[PDB]
């Protein structure tokens, strides 16, 4: 009420930890602040056959994905190439 | 079958009129007043106060509640102005404390925390009758607590306001022993130092947690322990988790960090073995027809302009669909049912001055609701009692009371939201604060006081133009605004919304556009409870 | 009765809806109106009401002028009948 | 699991069967004549009437009941033969007075509306029991009440059995008081005028809707006030939608026209806050596995044949699926367990004259009944008990005692249907109207008197012809049936259905191929009201 | 502390004033009438059919009352006048049934005795209904039910009357097995032949008692066993109390005689383990301060003069002490607290046309009853409510309702006494005998009916003015009075005390001078059941 919450979440490139701020906007798209860089992010979750996929667009451009989350990792398969990000583990 | 075709209230405004444009621009003004203020109520007590927090690895109070509830919940604060300019050279943000509703692990709960940021967490008169509101609400509808402890005890140069009376800081640990005794969950997380009293709210919680290093829970600190018996302890030593973990056995769960005690509660929560049940029926939801920011021309900030209370139903109800009651027959009040969000509720609204006629109206639709066990709704803004003395003969004063009896009775959950003037016994019969209503909610352009400033001013008119008139010596025009200028000042001071926020009179000053959603938040809250039986007295016919 | 034709069958004319002065009046003898449209201003115990066109129909007449004070539920303007 | 194979009910019986052609041929000419007669009834008063209501612009009865309930749902009417023939030259269709249970908005309500073709709506001695039967009905289950109000007032020419006593008009807001103490909503449409007693019907209704023009509410009529006072006063000006809806406030919604009024009617039972809920367990319906049109072969209209009961079982429970229960034991009685769209349910019926063995069998299964809460139907053909000196000796009078005080006693819904004769005490253990059945039904062919009309007479042949043979003038064999043949006549049209019907003593004549569903009918609208436990009196052992 | 003095009600009527005289002679000519004609019921059937029962060894009816109530104690009997020239050739004191409330073993039963010399004992309608209205004040009472059965079966001429629908004999075996669950003791005395449905009585009966040979119980007679079997066999061997006490089992107590069978009863009612439990205040009991025969003069025999009801209450109330409540509002009707022989009492009484304020007086004032659980007495002398437009539009039918539902909710018990008219609705919102009141008593002045026998005169004397003026015919005076002539006749008849206590719509007639001891004993009878808590419906404002 009467403020933006905005989450800090924190996942692992490789051996690098990046910092996200993601603020909740009343739209329903999400502003996400990465070092000195601003995103905004807007997306859905769609199942085709048994694949969900991510449907987002990122500063107007849009893309299309295979998402699949397994253990501490977030897999996202495109054309234009696989990404897999690590979640930190609590201690 | 539900498939019958129904009309809809509410009506296209004219976005081209002049007053249109005033008034939103005048709405606009106040919000954004509002919006600003909670930004800089938000950050507490201060970056350097801030930075000393973090500095000892301890999490923002704000953030702790944003872990603590389920990823992506909405949390309803409540009183965020409690202490805003309340004492004179202190700044208390937010009163020290921060209550709300959210929910952890599935269940709606009570969050009460400390904001260790502002003097300490000390507990300052307004922090005490905070916390004591919020445990108010969380005993009149079943809702579990959960008290993130922070605190550094009474505030010492104001004790006289805070230890003795009933509703003062005692009243804290009585509140807790009675809901435990209800079966209504008392969670404690010992998130930093207690002392004193603050160490009884970690032993009279059902179930306790603890962080290793920073929580401390003694009745006597140091400083006490040195005078009365010379000698040098330190709090870890004196308290701690592990004293209270392994040996005085106060804590029953004993965490690492912040983030480790906030995932315990989480699991204490879910072991509750609680399931909610609804006891009214439940239809789909539906948005209102009409945007809620037209509430902005609609309403302005003019009290004097008059509105019509059925274009601000038209945009809070589900499918702007209302049946009501008694249309033709007391039309100064507008009574019918309708949805929000599913459930069912009975709206009044005031739409005018109270007549004899009206408080019947009135109290003939508040037994309706509460023979069908339907939630009711107010929106209070009034203006007065018909003033006349045929209307006394006829018994305006006892048609008045009826409603007050009526109101004061009536057993269903009672949220009541002032979106106008709220003046002498009008108050009362449109369930003011003293009629204990679950939520009580206010909008920024509202005005509250025993009496309109105006009236004040001119009865004072009278006393004095008479008092003079009738002793002899001549009173001029110019002596009645040296009479009517400093009581207009006061009451237009002493009715701003800040000014009773400020004190726990409401529970939130609340953005217009924002209505339809914490009234749907509110009432989904108040279900918790089951619905009981209304008893009246009896009704002076 | 859904059709709104109803709406303007509930009343038959707009009313006074106090007793109060007769502040503004926007209608003319023979004035073509639309729902909406403001006919008269009137203030009661310092509190200001605007009275709205009913219906579409043009104004057969008005029962008051400015400065005249209009007691509560007496009829303020004539409609022609349609 | 519920895979089980069982054994069914029923057999086929032999078409080509000289009796089942006969009994079929005598059974449909009942029934054919049974629908002529209601074609008649459906009228009303008639063309001229009909015409006359319709040229106000109101609607007939029985279209307003059609446009009230739910598209194409079911009409359970009942008592549709009250005042058939009752009075000597007056000819009063239905009583005057339309009731029946139907689904509005997907609630089971009472539906109570005055027919003004019918003597322009008076309450004739009829259909004020007619209505207090309906009233009654709407108790003991639970069923709001609506009634459409277009009513000329009491019948003055049988004022003294219409007024006075407990069952007479007054009985009927004392209902309409009780039931809304009990949270059973009273919904009253006024259609029309209502005049003296009528007025307090809206009055005393928890909601009330009332048309433009046609309604009228007032105590007093204009003629009286003309009398009283000598003032000329319309019925309109004296009471009216506008007088009432705006001034009197006595009406709570304001309708244009009947179907306005029909449409408002709608929308003001979905705001009853109310959800059905069912005690009993619940299973998927089945059909019959046999022809529900073969009961005319099988029953036939000659009560001095017999025919097995079961065959009438098999061919309304759900699958022909039938528990007996005490098959050998007191075989005249036939007592088992069966579902009826998907409802469970212990069947009682007569096969055969009652014994003690039957007696006890009964009492047994209704104590079994009571305790597992499972609704009770019984199926009334009887010809009496059994009579002989040992049967007395043995306490067979003890015994039948046994069953007429559990039948009383029990507390889950009970229904009656009488497929047959019912004679002496026998209606009484297989719960008559006197014992409260939730509905009572009877078939075409039933008869029902104290005794058998052969009975009676061969009784008065003995004593009479004692009369004369101890007194020693000699009394023929003709002198016998100047005394026999008067005796048969009476008892044979004072037994008939219609005669039973006219009066209220049972609540309709169904067609035999209707029974199942007649009977789910009944057993759901019975199911709205929880099933309480059942408390016995001393078991005369 | 009770020793404030208080005022007193009352006045000395002027008895030398001339209509203190006549007012006196026309009230004791009607006690006069009404003395003789009881005494002539209480003869029964007559001196052949008297010496008849004697010559059998049977104790008279009256006589067994005598002998078993306690000594001296006295015996409250109801409807003396059932069946007082009901059935046009056929004369049958008392409805062949004797029913009172008398002390057994110090405790107030219920008594219901068949009078064998009238009809043999056989069972007319009005028998059913005078026994019925016994067992429902029995009921409502916790009465413990004794029956001394001497009875020849039901009236076959009248069958139709008799035995079929719900408030026929059937019912009286209902209610047997309804108050036996409740604990209400059904003690049953054959002191007689019993036959067919009578013999289900002593079988249906928590204890039983038969004579040594005049007792005779079966469900079949000998004449019904003849003509199915051929056998012949004696009543006593069939049934006899030998057979039921040694064989049958039937009968739990054996007696010689009359007189055994009575001492035998009262052993039973004393160890039936009841002690009398009161829930009201109790204070000593005090005498008027007036005699009671002034109401004589007070009242009068001429409906049209009106006199102060305040005379009347202050002639049977302990000391003639009352507590007016709301004295000057609605002054047409009386409310207030009295007490009478110790009990605590709210009296309501007519002094004059009910109006909108004396109806909203009665509301209120019945309200208070119930929530502090007072008795209610009522004193129904009605001319009619109050006709007018301006009435009618204030809704004075709203105002009336409220009263008539007031009354029907409340749960306290109410005793109605009529000492005048009682025309129209009026009857409703007094408490008539559609709402249940405990008793109902009528003064053998009084006029039931619709309305006042004038009013439907003069109503139809506008009617056919109106018929012919506007259809054009001319309708002259002289054809008025072959109009009103027969209706005030008939209205006379059929408002006539005795016409209204022939069939049982009222207790009894009882003479003035006896209505405070009357009064007395029906309350203290009432207070044998515990007062329950009073639901109300919903208020219409
Ligand atoms: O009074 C001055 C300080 C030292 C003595 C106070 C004593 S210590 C025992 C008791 N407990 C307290 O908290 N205060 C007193
Ligand atoms: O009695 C003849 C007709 C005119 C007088 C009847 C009066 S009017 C006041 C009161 N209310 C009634 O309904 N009837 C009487
Ligand atoms: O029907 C004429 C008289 C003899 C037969 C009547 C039979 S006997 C068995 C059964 N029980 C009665 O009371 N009546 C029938």
């Amino acid at each position: 009420l009467n403020i933006s919450y905005t989450r800090n979440m924190t996942l692992k490139d490789g051996k690098n930890n990046v910092a996200i701020a993601v603020t909740y906007n009343h739209d329903g798209s999400y502003s996400m602040q990465i070092e000195d860089k601003t995103f905004q992010v807007l997306g859905n979750l769609y199942s085709e056959g048994d694949c969900t996929y991510l449907k987002c667009s990122v500063n107007g451009v849009a893309s299309k994905a295979k998402l699949i989350i397994l253990e501490n990792t977030i897999y996202l398969f495109s054309k234009e190439g696989s990404i897999e990000i690590d979640i930190p583990v609590p201690k | 079958y539900h498939g019958d075709s129904v009309a809809s209230l509410g009506t296209q405004p004219d976005l081209g009129s002049a007053l249109y444009q005033e008034n939103y621009k005048q709405m606009k003004a106040l919000v954004n007043q509002l919006h600003e203020r909670v930004e800089h109520i938000k950050l507490g007590g201060g970056e350097k106060a801030r930075a000393l927090h973090i500095s000892r690895g301890k999490l923002l109070p704000r953030e702790r509640i944003d872990n603590l509830i389920d990823p992506g919940s909405p949390f309803l604060e409540l009183s965020q102005f409690a202490g805003y300019q309340l004492y004179d050279n202190e700044e208390v943000p937010g009163g020290g404390i921060i209550t709300g509703i959210g929910r952890v692990s599935g269940v709606e709960c009570m969050i009460i925390a400390n904001d260790a940021t502002v003097k300490g967490g000390a507990y300052y008169p307004v922090t005490v009758k905070k916390q004591l509101r919020a445990q108010e609400i969380a005993m009149q509808n079943r809702l579990p607590c959960i008290y993130l402890v922070d605190s550094g005890g009474a505030y010492l140069p104001r004790q006289a306001d805070v230890f003795p009376d009933r509703d003062h800081f005692g009243r804290t640990f009585y509140n807790q022993a009675i809901m435990s005794s209800k079966n209504i969950a008392q969670i404690a997380v010992v998130m930093g130092s207690c002392t004193a009293g603050g160490a009884y709210v970690p032993a009279m919680a059902d179930e306790n947690i603890i962080v290793r290093k920073q929580g401390t829970i003694f009745l006597a600190g140091p400083p006490l322990v040195k005078a009365a018996t010379g000698e040098e302890v330190s709090a870890e030593d004196l308290g701690g988790a592990d004293l209270h973990c392994r040996k005085s056995g106060v804590s029953d769960h004993w965490a690492l960090d912040d983030h480790h005690a906030l995932h315990l509660t989480r699991k204490v929560v879910r072991n509750l073995n609680y399931q909610k049940k609804l006891d009214v029926t439940i239809e789909p939801s539906e948005e209102p027809l009409f945007p809620a920011d037209e509430l902005y021309g609609i309403v302005g900030a003019n009290l004097k302009r008059s509105f019509d209370v059925r274009e601000v139903i038209a945009r809070i109800v589900d499918g702007s669909r209302f049946t009501e009651f008694k249309a033709f027959y007391g039309d100064t009040l507008v009574t019918g049912f309708a949805r929000i969000f599913g459930y069912p509720v009975g709206i009044v609204g005031n739409n005018g001055v109270l007549f004899s006629e009206s408080a019947k109206k009135g109290t003939h639709f508040v037994q309706l609701c509460c023979q069908r066990n339907i939630p009711l709704l107010f929106l209070q803004n009034i203006t007065g009692f018909m003033v006349g003395r045929e209307y006394e003969a006829e018994g305006i004063a006892k048609d008045g009371a009826k409603m007050v009896a009526a109101v004061a009775c009536a057993q269903v959950p009672k949220i009541t939201l002032i979106i106008g003037g709220s003046y002498g016994a009008g108050n009362y019969g449109m369930c003011g604060r003293a009629y204990s209503p679950r939520f009580l909610y206010i909008w920024p352009n509202a005005r509250i006081s025993v009496m309109g400033g105006e009236q004040a001013a001119n009865v004072l008119a009278t006393i004095t133009k008479d008092q003079r008139a009738r002793e002899g010596k001549q009173f001029s025009s110019a002596d009645e605004a040296a009479l009517k200028e400093p009581i207009i000042k006061k009451f237009e001071e002493e009715g701003n919304p800040y000014y009773s926020s400020a004190r726990v009179w409401d529970d939130g000053i609340i953005d217009p556009a924002d209505t339809r959603l914490v009234l749907g938040l509110s009432f989904s809250a108040a279900l918790n409870a089951p619905i009981e039986k209304t008893d009246f007295g009896i009704f002076r016919m | 009765y859904l059709s709104s034709v109803s709406s303007q069958e509930t009343q038959g004319g707009p009313l006074a809806p106090m007793t109060g002065t007769i502040e503004k009046v926007f209608v003319k003898a023979g004035d073509k109106v639309k729902a909406g449209d403001s006919l008269m201003v009137m203030i009661a115990m310092k509190m200001e009401h605007t009275i709205k066109s009913p219906k579409d129909g043009t104004v057969k007449k008005v029962f008051y002028r400015e400065g005249a004070q209009a007691n509560r539920h007496t009829p303020l303007v004539e409609f022609e009948e349609e």
